């Protein structure tokens, strides 16, 4: 996990999006496009800090499992 | 191949009467018609004016019939922003003295080693920076050899980017002619120059910004050894950065220099014009009914009714309502009604206030009374009067007495009587009378009977042009002619737009390209005067 | 600790109807929604997958750093030759799957190989490589 | 919460406005009570309003009656042609476009990678609303083949197996699965056979969907305002 | 629909010899490239 | 179903000697290529 | 105990095999626990699947979906022909051929010695299968005397005893004595008179016999699955 | 014109010729009905050498050659038989050419 | 007599001349049936050189050329053929004019 951000998750997203077509060039708000590119950025963001919080439990648990310190 | 196939009609779920208005506005090209549905559409199109305050009473004269569709017009022949530095021209999008104040303004970025941009316009709170302009790539070597240089150059003739070369000492490794081949784009270079064994032509880190090849800018001799040296393309760049976001457009006539924040100049709105002949050409084939002048001057009133006859005898029927000036006297009025004696046009007497959904309490002329009242037929089903309907006038400029709307509904002239505690408004439409004052004529004294005479015989003509012009002649067309014209004046009497016709006496001959036809009708009216008696009786 | 498919797709649905107003229909069968329960789906399987190896690393990150190897089951495998009468006349193919076996009964254990093998005609023997199809020391 | 707001009328009175809404004039000292308006509660002109802003309203100005509206028990009359039409758009929802090129995906009905998103012209996803989307919605159902997608076992059509023999047992067979297809989606009230005929290889049929009625989409809607979503998720 | 009408009874048939000879009547196809339509209307009054 | 359909009447026999003359008519069988499915919307007020 | 086995479909997924069996993508997890398969379950090819034989499968390996599954309840439309022919076989019974020679033992019905057994040409017993073997139960059974078998009372007919006179009478007898010895027989749903003549000394006639159909037949063998006798103790 | 693999009973994922293929095709056709087509039927193939695209399979099939097409998540097999043309390529003549 | 841009599908805008739109014509009217016409039907054609008033149509047409017009007063507008006029002069005879 390498703690990504948001805005740089939509960044790319769009700029991959206007590098695969000329036709879409409107993504202000309230856009479709940019809702839904929104929204599965922030998915992807949460599952990253999610991850993140995971494996510090887990670095926890298997110290503890490892020694049976209880 | 094999395969299913899917069809699906929607003919069945469905004229539409469009409504047209002309005037000052504040935003918006000239000469130019528009389409519009939403309030938030003829905002951003119409940035402000008395044009944009007379679509939205439009759309919100009645309750229960505002129109829609409306087509709007500027008709200020305004020109838009410009401002030019170095070997830039600049202009805006917007026509008219509000491009002025955008303020637009080149930087550099020391880190970046890049030009910026920022451009500030504070009426929309807009404010935005485009920084990182060119540097597309970075040229890096990984090398041990003495030295490693790179060059770009352009052709004089098409300011075309003549070569692209990667050197060690002296010699060259490889050279990417971009005036030729398929290295069109900076993409298909990189791709290439990275697969090289000591040398890599990296993306720039501040997006993909993929500029074209022939478009890299003029530089020789760096070292790429000691420096990741930032190959730009300034002018082909800021189109990557001013694509989709920027009020503003740029153009190059040279060199781009920084400057300050500058605001625009030669913004100008523009007087308006004397005649509006070519404003009003413009909606010879836009499909509308109603048209509404924002003005209350007698020769824009003359013209409109010129170009509504015109348009009706070119087989486009259209009326106009028409009125101007605060508290005319009667005088005025029958003086106005005896220079049109047109049917095709109304004039409307009464100016007063209308509450404005922002809050304003718009005191405004009579013509913009002629608007609503112009929204509210539009509003109503083909062949329904604008007789007795309310119209939600706040106030009035006068009040008018039974004698006096007696006079000027008898010089056909449109009047608003006030009326006390009533369930919708203290308003109502005495009459839908026109100018012309022949009340023996049904069709031309009065609004509803000929616009229903008028859409009727518009329809039957598309109708029968769309079916049946143009196919084949053959024994059951005649039958399939009568079934089709009872079909249609079956739907105008289930829908209430006519009284009732005889089917009988519909007839159909044909003989080679003609095709006879003849037919009964019993049209519509609204009732005008409603009688009752009574009897008294008793028991003993 | 982790989302699921349903609460992802119901908080995707959530944050496209905040962002914007111009779709409202969400239905199954729907464009948009298929869009998302696939995106949903995806985060789902690298849910998973995080939980694999977090569950692994628990139970074996701290013992692997003093060289300590968990034994894991394995299938018996090896080499085996495969003699020809004569050189091949044309070029012999042996599909993946097919099986080795012993006449023995001491010795029942069915021997397949698992990817594709080609003899040139030149070759007169060749060697392939055969898996025990049971885990254990009995392969 | 909802209440109604009146506008000032000319030479209106309290009295009349109470008459209008609660009917009945007694609640009118109710009505002041709750807009705080001194004596004279209805000047003619802004002017008499200048010398109290605060306690005094004019023509134009507008008062609250806090009488509990409710959007829903509403006659649908009174509604506006564009009301009605902005309110079956959103019971009809509205979905990205997929269905363009009607031509492409009709010469190869049977097959996938048929249909794709387009743009608006405008820089946008395109967009398709109310009948649109039901032409969208239905045509895509009939042209999945059932237990095809996932997370959605019985949307979809078996039209893909029905390509039999020419007899008018198969006919009816794929009348019967066209009417379950159509019968599946909630907003279709009901779905029959019109004609149908078989010329040899090519089998050729007709169908009539009845949607549910503009009444029907206008309660749904402003019973939906109670909770606020306008979404669906049939 | 390629032609219009055509009577059946003036199909008649010569032979003599190795000549046959044939007369017929065809109403040639037609397309519709006019459409003239007159409209009356008329008053009514109604009662009960 | 290995037919469509045939005309009974058709069917003519004749038996003169050896011989024996017949003759008869049939609509053979076929399976769909092609399936079209058209729609109509409809609402009332 | 039995269990599903699928095998892996070009670029399957787990939660579409789960949809598929289950009815719902939520098992897929259960069938990686079952099958024990690690993160990349269904690889694209075989060279992937040396990387971890153990716990990948690639395409054309088997999965096992712990689902109990039973052989009856099981739709016969997806029987094939030759599965059906073997499964009324089955039901029908395998028997040594005895009722070989047909023209003798139909030259000397009543008699005894008649019948005998049979080499196949393969140097095995001779064996009737299927509508062969139902042929030689029925005649054996209307040629047997009634009472004649030992353990066995009632198998046979009268027919021994019906060499009557030349009356109506006599035939009906002999056809209600033909209907019992058929009835008898458990597999004979139902038997009836087609016609008969009498001319003179010889008497003619002629029967229907309608045995058990082809789902009956499936249905009683796919029940057998469960005890697994496979065999005919009627 | 396609050539594939086939998972035997006997666990071999045979990759075979074109003309296995036409004898699955063969067996196929004999198994069905006397007039039954062999259109669109599964064939339970295992893989393909090629997948070939909507035009290809149009191309092919005007040249009176049979194809078989990929096909996601139907409920037998993930291939179908897409016509039952010959190479008589004379598509008016019903007879010569299904 | 109309020219006119096609767009093709493949995106190219083909500012095409004349003969080009009567190769259009042509390919319209071999599709259709024997005795029909294609007066009155689209053209299928993006834009026109030129918007002929109804005197020039008029012209055009008693002179025995085709000509195409732009139909703006319905809610979709699209090129449709005005006539089937053949070269021939004298309209006496209809089977040579038309």
């Amino acid at each position: 996990m390498k703690t990504r951000k948001l805005t740089n998750i939509l960044s790319k997203l769009i700029d991959k999006t206007m590098a695969g077509t000329s036709k879409i060039t409107d993504f202000t708000p309230g856009s479709a496009s940019r809702s839904l590119l929104e929204a599965v950025s922030l998915e992807i963001e949460q599952f990253y800090i999610l991850t993140k919080e995971n494996i510090d439990w887990g670095i926890q648990e298997g110290i503890i499992e490892a020694f049976d310190f209880q | 191949r094999p395969h299913a196939s899917i069809e699906v009609d929607t003919s069945g779920i469905g004229s539409e009467k469009v409504f047209c208005l002309i005037g000052q506005a504040e935003g918006g090209e000239p000469n130019t018609v528009y389409e519009l549905r939403n309030y938030s559409q003829a905002k951003r199109l119409f940035r402000s004016g008395e044009l944009l305050d007379a679509i939205e009473l439009a759309w919100g004269s009645n309750p229960n019939y505002t129109a829609g569709r409306i087509l709007a017009m500027r008709i200020e022949d305004a020109k838009p922003a410009s401002a030019e530095i170095g070997g830039l021209k600049i202009t805006s999008k917007i026509y008219g003295n509000v491009a002025n104040n955008i303020q637009v303004g080149l930087e550099k970025n020391t880190l970046s080693d890049s030009l910026r941009l920022r451009v500030i316009f504070q009426d929309d709170r807009f404010n935005e920076v485009y920084d990182n302009i060119g540097n597309i790539f970075t040229i890096k070597y990984k090398g041990e050899e003495a030295n490693a240089t790179f060059s770009v150059e352009h052709d004089e003739e098409t300011q075309k980017a003549s070569r692209l070369v990667l050197k060690v000492g002296d010699q060259e490794v490889k050279s990417y002619d971009l005036t030729g081949g398929a290295y069109d784009y900076t993409n298909a270079i990189i791709t290439d120059i990275n697969q090289l064994p000591d040398f890599e032509a990296k993306l720039s880190p501040f997006g993909d910004k993929n500029l074209e090849s022939s478009k890299l800018d003029k530089i020789e001799n760096a070292n790429i050894k000691d420096k990741a040296v930032y190959v730009k393309a300034v002018f082909g760049d800021l189109e990557k950065q001013t694509a989709y976001n920027g009020i503003v457009s740029f153009e190059q006539l040279k060199t781009i220099e920084p400057f300050e924040l500058t605001k625009l100049k030669g913004g100008t709105n523009g007087e308006p014009p004397a005649t509006w002949a070519d404003k009003l050409d413009k909606f010879a084939h836009e499909g509308g009914y109603y048209i509404v002048p924002l003005s209350s001057k007698q020769s824009v009133h003359a013209e409109v009714a010129s170009f509504v006859k015109e348009r009706s005898d070119a087989g486009e029927p259209m009326r106009a309502i028409v009125g101007g000036g605060f508290n005319e006297s009667k005088e005025q009025l029958f003086g106005r009604q005896a220079s049109l004696s047109n049917p095709r046009v109304s004039l409307v007497a009464n100016s007063g206030t209308f509450v404005m959904d922002d809050g304003r309490k718009n005191h405004v002329p009579a013509y913009m009374v002629a608007v609503a009242l112009g929204g509210l037929a539009s509003g109503l089903e083909i062949g329904e009067s604008i007789t007795f309907k309310p119209l939600r006038v706040s106030s009035l400029d006068q009040i008018y007495e039974s004698i006096d709307l007696d006079e000027l509904n008898e010089n056909g002239i449109i009047s608003i009587e006030f009326v006390r505690n009533r369930t919708n408004t203290f308003f109502r439409i005495v009459d839908d009378v026109t100018t012309f004052n022949d009340k023996s004529d049904p069709v031309k004294a009065e609004m509803a009977v000929g616009e229903a005479n008028d859409f009727l015989v518009s329809e039957l003509k598309v109708q029968l042009e769309d079916q049946f012009i143009g196919t084949r002649t053959i024994n059951t067309s005649a039958s399939i002619i009568k079934d089709f014209i009872q079909s249609y004046l079956g739907r105008k009497k289930r829908d209430n737009e006519i009284q009732d016709f005889p089917a009988e006496d519909v007839q159909v001959i044909v003989e080679g390209n003609e095709a006879r036809i003849s037919m009964t009708v019993y049209p519509i009216r609204s009732f005008k005067k409603i009688s009752v008696s009574l009897v008294y009786k008793q028991q003993t | 600790k982790t989302r699921k498919l349903t609460n992802i797709l119901s908080k995707l649905i959530d944050k496209t109807m905040a962002g914007t107003s111009k779709i409202t229909d969400f239905t199954p069968g729907s464009a948009s929604r298929s869009l998302l329960e696939a995106v949903s789906l995806e985060i789902e399987q690298f849910y998973i997958l995080t939980k694999e190896n977090i569950d692994w690393g628990i139970q074996e990150g701290i013992i692997e750093a003093f060289d300590f190897q968990k034994r894991q089951s394995k299938r018996a495998y090896g080499d085996v030759t495969i003699q020809f009468y004569q050189p091949l006349d044309m070029r012999m193919y042996i599909p993946a799957g097919t099986t080795f076996t012993s006449t023995r009964q001491e010795y029942p254990q069915q021997f397949e190989t698992l990817v594709d093998y080609y003899a040139e005609p030149d070759s007169t023997e060749i060697v392939v490589e055969v898996y025990c199809k049971e885990t254990g020391v009995a392969g | 919460m909802r209440f109604k707001k009146h506008v000032v009328q000319h030479e209106e009175t309290m009295q009349a406005i109470a008459q209008r809404y609660y009917g009945d004039v007694s609640y009118w000292i109710d009505l002041v009570e709750h807009n705080n308006l001194k004596y004279p509660y209805l000047v003619e002109t802004d002017e008499e309003k200048m010398k109290d802003p605060e306690r005094l309203a004019s023509t134009g100005d507008t008062l609250i009656i806090p009488i509990e509206s409710d959007l829903t028990d509403v006659s649908a009359k009174e509604i506006n042609s564009r009301d009605k039409d902005v309110l079956v758009e959103l019971a009809l929802g509205r979905d990205l476009n997929i269905t363009a090129d009607e031509k492409y995906f009709n010469e190869h009905g049977t097959s996938d990678n048929i249909l794709a998103f387009s743009t608006n012209g405008n820089g946008d996803l395109d967009t398709v609303k109310g009948i649109d989307n039901m032409k969208q919605q239905l045509q895509a159902r009939l042209l999945t083949p059932r237990g095809s997608l996932m997370l959605h076992p019985n949307y979809g059509s078996d039209l893909h197996n029905l390509f039999g023999l020419n007899i008018p047992e198969q006919a009816t067979l794929i009348e019967m699965e066209v009417l379950r297809t159509l019968t599946s989606d909630n907003r279709v009230k009901s779905a029959n056979l019109i004609d149908w005929k078989i010329q040899g290889n090519v089998y050729s049929g007709q169908f009539s969907v009845e949607i549910k009625s503009v009444e029907e989409s206008i309660n749904f809607v402003l019973g939906q305002d109670e909770e606020g979503i306008f979404a669906l998720f049939e | 629909n390629e032609i219009q009408d055509f009577p059946a009874e003036d199909v008649q048939v010569i032979v003599e010899g190795n000549e046959a000879r044939i007369s017929m009547t065809v109403y040639p196809i037609r397309s519709f490239k006019k459409i003239s339509v007159s409209l009356v209307y008329k008053q009514q009054t109604l009662q009960a």
